[PDB]
């Protein structure tokens, strides 16, 4: 009414910025966020070479699985405090903290760091996908019988294996008991003060594998699931 | 940036020619189009217009309905489908360029012009009643132009452009609203005004300022200008 | 009223406690989703909107009541008899479309894949709710006019006679009560099957509580609402006096099961999620 | 030598702390006790700017107070016209990850930055009228947190590798560089003369910092927690801080420590931004609990709530005509309040 | 070595800290109320303007 023939276009020209954003809505809501952490040892760099195959900061990887658009962010040049920039990466669909279970020495650190990553303050409600890289690693370690568990972990000398949990094909019991308590002691950190607003999944991976791509697919599927019973009042 | 038109040339009444308009160096979706008639021995007229994303279409009064515009923006190109060809259509058509938004300079980029030889109502009026004022190299020339409709609006803008067309060259735009200088144009062109009456002072007078001036309002889309005061050398 | 008092009091007993818990528990849920609007999610805005629509059905309690023990005095006037067989009917259908909506809403959640899974906007929310409470309403414009007559209009005559459909009209209006059973069948075969597909997903910690919560949502759907649509078809083929009074017991009883509706649907739907437990404590404290 | 050099530092420390206590003659407090109280300080949501798809996360006014510039983490800057509510421009980035964004003050830039460690400098006076990245500048090695435009030639930027550089925005150098900070240095604010200004980083500590000379002339301890937001008084003899602590404070560039603590029991989150009104009577200062305050400067008392915010309230800034406020929340809505 | 290096610029820094006038709190909270009392008028937050002149909202 009021406005002009130029405060009109200038309007128009909103009304076609608005449509474009809507346009980039519909990309960002389909588009699945997810944070990619590992030590410098962990095979992160493997992993990430594996999946487009199929000073800079952040590094993207974007791959499709089930035509479900997954990118994937690394963040290699920020400084070693972790505290500030994590609160960037809220809103994430999920985790992926990839620790190495070859080298026992640094495993204690690794620990402290998902724990770092569980308890923190913005990430509560975000999940966690653990891989353990380096399986074949681990299978050479302990069937070598030169590095002994029990010297980096003492608890490890009164652990046993659990019988819930099923040994894969072969496989000798000392690469399954080990490989188990090293997921366990993940398990134990994430399940106590988790609250079940968000939730762990390890899995164990090796080097150059092929099925990281969909066990990470499955693994959003379920925490987008959990997210959807909570939103639809069904839990 | 340029725009460069093809597509005129000799036709006969009642026929239907169309031209092309390509441009080459800036954003063709962003920006709006414009059609700007120069009738021989004459002043400017707007033919049509289209807004960015063809959300906005609008053409003159006397070519109300027989003109069309359409554009191409994967080809980059404009076009003018015109029906019903009279004697007084025969003029140089050019295309102008205008970008709409806060701080902008609307008017700014013409085209060269193709020619064509075939064979009002609540719109602003503006006087130029000067019709020659000739001026010395190195003295201040004034030019002074009216409006029936006051042109300031409750915004605070008052809409009033100043072009200039020298001699066997396309017109330019000098001031886009009332004060302010369009890219590229010298310090020496300012411009005032107070809602009425206007004016247009250059400082010192040089030899590429000689040409006809023109001033245009947008106030109402129906973008009417001046008879253009000519500066003589 | 033909009722024995020994066996009308007791449902006015028990008609009163379910008004009281219904209307509790819906003031409770409307109040919550009012006061936070972290609560304002796109499920919470069809169960505060069929919270309204409950609520606007168990203030239609104290006239049944009212016409349970006044036999036909029917001393209240004419059109607020015909606006109160109206926004009832009105609610009741808008309540059965957001219970559909509800449970294709849950289906298109759960069971899509995240390839095809919905960009759900607050506009579609706001759109179908505002839809499907006119298909409602407009479905309910029938019993306007067709009913809510005092057929019959002298202290003797004072007394007159309650709404009811003179003969003239109930030619559509048993046409109409039989178009409604479709509103048992497309809720009672989506509820059926939707939930169920997804009980099959969720049944390939919690996730069996929510099958059971599940299945007692469409066992408690079924029990309250085939007894109303089986009693409304009873009640439009009545011609013996003697049936018709075992048909006036039918509908006492589908009455203060359909009341149970009311009062149930809020705890079913909204007591269960632990986002509207927290709300309720934190406005308790 | 290195322990002669522990102790030397040590000795030095307590003679500035000597100094200071001296310097402590009177306090705020007791000088403006006799002041008028500012009274109920109420503000309205008088335009509700939408259109971003996540948290906006920067923001910052040009010279005129009519053009916002707001950033978003899903990749784009939007420049808003506030009187009329106007998407003049929408701006891609190349990383989705933007934590600062700025206005030239003459308006002919506009920079963004975030975890790429590129400061970009888009320029929207194009004659091709579309914005285009006219300079992207590397060289940071942490996150940059913020920057502000000192000129069209030279920009400020605070990274988080505990530094802070002067870009000569042509050449694409650091021209000179600011270094000494302990954490990253989330706060920068440049004076109104633009010779001197502060920069507040996470290690409980602000500098002030002069361009040309490149030197931190002063240090300010006085927070217990990280920094997260630094503003200057207007006057330009003072800044005014927001940290984790959940407390703002004041501190005079003359005196050298100091003057004032802005805390309130009710509040234990942290301040994301503070900024202060033309006198410099109302310090805003935003909060993690989804709401603002309007505190008194001279008076330390709680003017006012600002609580139409649905997230975390991330960016604030006041015109330089001082007529309204602007706030930017994780709720992905720019909100003015006057 | 380094450490020596980082430790002997921290103590320069810290010397060219201490080497600064430096006025009594009193003159800063003096200088700060009177900018503050000159300027009052100016801030439309403190003192708030008619509907008019405010841009927003009329
Ligand atoms: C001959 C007059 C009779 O009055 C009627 O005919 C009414 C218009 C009747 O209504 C008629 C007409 C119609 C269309 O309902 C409005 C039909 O569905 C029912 C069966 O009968 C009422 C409103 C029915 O109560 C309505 O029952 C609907 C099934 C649901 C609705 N809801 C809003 C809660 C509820 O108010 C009810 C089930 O009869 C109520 C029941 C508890 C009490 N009755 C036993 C009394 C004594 C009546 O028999 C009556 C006064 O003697
Ligand atoms: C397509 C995505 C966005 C999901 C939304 C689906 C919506 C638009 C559709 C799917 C099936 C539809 C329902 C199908 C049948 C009926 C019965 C009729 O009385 C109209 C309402 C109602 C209850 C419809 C409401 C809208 C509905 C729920
Ligand atoms: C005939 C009479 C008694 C019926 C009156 C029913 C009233 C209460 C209904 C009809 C339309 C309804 C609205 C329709 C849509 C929405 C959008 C939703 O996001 C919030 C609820 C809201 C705003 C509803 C509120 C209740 C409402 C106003």
């Amino acid at each position: 009414c009021t406005l002009s023939a130029e405060d009109k276009a200038a309007v128009e020209r909103s009304k076609m910025i608005e449509k474009q954003l809507q346009k980039d809505k519909q990309v960002y809501r389909r588009t699945l966020r997810l944070l990619l952490l590992g030590a410098d040892n962990s095979g992160k760099s493997t992993i990430v070479k594996q999946m487009r195959i199929y000073t800079s900061g952040i590094f993207e990887t974007k791959f499709q699985v089930d035509k479900v658009n997954f990118h994937m962010f690394d963040v290699g040049a920020q400084r070693d405090e972790r505290r500030k920039w994590i609160q960037c990466f809220n809103d994430v669909t999920a985790i992926i903290f990839v620790v190495d279970s070859s080298d026992y020495n640094r495993l204690q650190e690794a620990l402290n760091d998902f724990k770092s990553i569980w308890n923190n303050r913005w990430l509560r409600t975000i999940s966690v996908i653990l891989f353990l890289n380096k399986q074949d690693l681990l299978a050479e370690k302990v069937l070598a019988g030169k590095s002994k568990i029990e010297d980096y972990f003492p608890e490890f000398a009164r652990y046993t294996t659990p019988e819930d949990a099923t040994p894969e094909p072969g496989e000798d019991p000392r690469v399954t008991r080990a490989k188990y308590f090293i997921r366990k002691e993940f398990v134990d950190i994430s399940t106590a003060s988790g609250d079940g607003r968000h939730i762990c999944y390890p899995h164990f991976t090796c080097s150059v594998d092929t099925e990281n791509a969909r066990r990470i697919f499955n693994d959003c599927k379920d925490i987008i699931l959990q997210m959807n019973l909570r939103e639809y009042n069904l839990v | 940036v340029q725009l460069v038109e093809s597509g005129g040339g000799l036709v006969q009444p009642g026929g239907s020619r169309k031209l092309s308009c390509s441009a080459s160096g800036f954003a063709f979706s962003s920006f709006g189009m414009h059609w700007v008639r120069q009738a021989p021995e004459k002043g400017l007229e707007w033919v049509a217009y289209i807004s960015s994303g063809s959300g906005t279409i609008y053409y003159a009064d006397t070519v109300k309905g027989r003109f069309t515009i359409s554009r191409d923006d994967p080809k980059n190109t404009l076009f003018l489908q015109m029906t019903s060809l009279r004697s007084e259509d025969t003029a140089m058509y050019y295309c102008v360029r205008s970008i709409y938004y806060y701080g902008s300079s609307p008017f700014d980029f013409w085209g060269q012009g193709t020619t064509l030889t075939v064979s009002g109502s609540a719109d602003i009026v503006m006087t130029q009643a000067t019709s020659s004022v000739p001026v010395t190299p190195g003295e201040s020339v004034s030019i002074s132009c009216r409006s029936s409709k006051s042109l300031l609006h409750s915004n605070g803008n008052t809409y009033l452009y100043w072009f200039l067309q020298r001699p066997g060259q396309s017109p330019q735009l000098l001031i886009y609203r009332m004060s302010n200088l369009a890219s590229g144009v010298p310090d020496r062109f300012s411009g005032s005004g107070s809602g009425t009456a206007f004016t247009l002072t250059i400082s010192r007078l040089e030899a590429e300022d000689v040409g006809v001036y023109y001033c245009m309002q947008h106030l109402e889309y129906p973008l009417t200008f001046g008879a253009g005061t000519k500066l003589e050398l | 009223s033909p009722f024995p008092l020994g066996a009308l009091v007791p449902v006015t007993a028990v008609c009163l406690c379910l008004f009281v818990v219904g209307v509790s528990g819906n003031v409770v849920t409307v109040m919550l989703i009012g006061r936070y609007r972290d609560m304002r999610t796109t499920t919470n805005l069809y169960l505060g909107s069929m919270a309204v629509s409950d609520l606007l059905i168990l203030l239609g309690l104290p006239f049944d009541l009212y016409r349970l023990w006044r036999s036909r005095p029917w001393v209240f006037g004419p059109l607020l008899c015909r606006l109160s067989l109206y926004v009832g009917e009105g609610c009741t259908y808008a309540t059965l479309l957001h219970m559909t909506a509800l449970s294709v809403e849950r289906y298109l959640a759960i069971c899509r894949p995240l390839r095809a899974r919905v960009l759900v906007t607050r506009r579609r929310v706001r759109a179908l709710i505002a839809v499907l409470w006119a298909v409602a309403l407009l479905s309910a414009g029938p019993f306007l006019f067709l009913v809510g007559v005092e057929q019959d209009p002298e202290a003797a005559a004072l007394f007159s006679r309650e709404c009811r459909p003179s003969p003239a009209q109930l030619g559509a209006l048993r046409v109409m009560l039989w178009v409604t059973t479709a509103y048992f069948f497309l809720p009672f075969l989506c509820l059926s099957i939707l939930y169920g597909l997804i009980g099959r997903e969720l049944w390939s910690r919690g996730h069996r509580q929510t099958v059971r919560v599940l299945l007692v949502v469409v066992l408690a759907f079924i029990i309250c609402w085939l007894p109303f649509h089986v009693g409304r078809i009873i009640y439009i083929n009545t011609e013996d006096s003697r049936m018709m009074y075992f048909s006036q017991y039918f509908n006492i009883v589908a009455l203060q099961l359909f009341y149970l509706s009311a009062s149930i649907n809020p705890i079913l739907y909204n007591l269960i999620s632990k986002k509207y437990r927290a709300a309720a404590f934190k406005l308790l404290l | 030598e290195l322990d002669q050099l522990r102790q030397e530092a040590e000795q030095l420390k307590n003679q500035i702390r000597d100094a200071r206590k001296a310097c402590a003659d009177a306090t705020l407090s007791q000088i403006t006790n006799n002041i008028d109280p500012v009274g109920r300080i109420q503000m309205r949501t008088r335009r509700t700017l939408r259109g971003h798809l996540a948290k906006i996360y920067a923001m910052h006014w040009g010279t005129d107070s009519r053009l916002l510039v707001s950033a978003s983490q899903d990749g784009k800057l939007i420049i808003w016209d506030s009187y009329t509510t106007n998407k003049v421009h929408a701006i891609p980035l190349r990383s989705s990850w933007v934590m600062t964004c700025a206005y030239a003050p003459s308006g002919n830039y506009v920079a963004c930055g975030g975890l790429d460690n590129i400061c970009s400098i888009y320029n929207l006076k194009t004659r091709e009228g579309n914005v285009r990245v006219s300079r992207e500048l590397a060289g940071h090695t942490g996150y940059l947190s913020c920057c502000r435009f000192l000129d069209d030639n030279q920009i400020v930027t605070s990274s988080g590798d505990t530094t802070c550089a002067l870009w000569d925005i042509e050449t694409g150098q650091q021209t000179t560089t600011f270094t000494g900070h302990t954490g990253d240095v989330m706060s920068l604010s440049l004076a109104p003369d633009t010779r001197l200004f502060v920069s507040g980083a996470c290690d409980a500590s602000a500098k002030l910092w002069d361009v040309r000379e490149g030197m931190c002339r002063q240090t300010f301890t006085g927070h217990e927690s990280d920094i997260n937001a630094i503003c200057f008084f207007p006057n330009g003899n003072a800044f005014a801080t927001g940290s984790d602590d959940a407390t703002c404070r004041l501190f005079d560039l003359r005196a050298d420590q100091e003057l004032m603590t802005y805390s309130h029991d009710n509040i234990i989150c942290g301040i994301t931004s503070v900024s202060f009104s033309k006198s410099g009577r109302l310090l805003l200062a935003g909060y993690d609990d989804f709401n603002c305050n309007v505190w008194d400067a001279l008076k330390a008392d709680r003017a006012g709530v600002l609580a139409g915010h649905d997230n975390r309230v991330s960016c604030l800034g006041v015109t330089d005509d001082g007529m309204a406020v602007a706030t930017g929340s994780w709720d992905s809505f720019l909100k003015i309040w006057n | 070595t380094a450490s020596i290096a980082q430790a002997r610029k921290l103590v320069e820094q810290l010397k060219m800290e201490a080497n600064i006038d430096r006025i009594k709190v009193s003159k800063a909270a003096a200088d700060l109320m009177a900018y503050c009392e000159a300027h009052a008028k100016e801030d439309p937050l403190l003192t708030p303007v008619p509907a008019s002149e405010n841009p927003f909202r009329e």
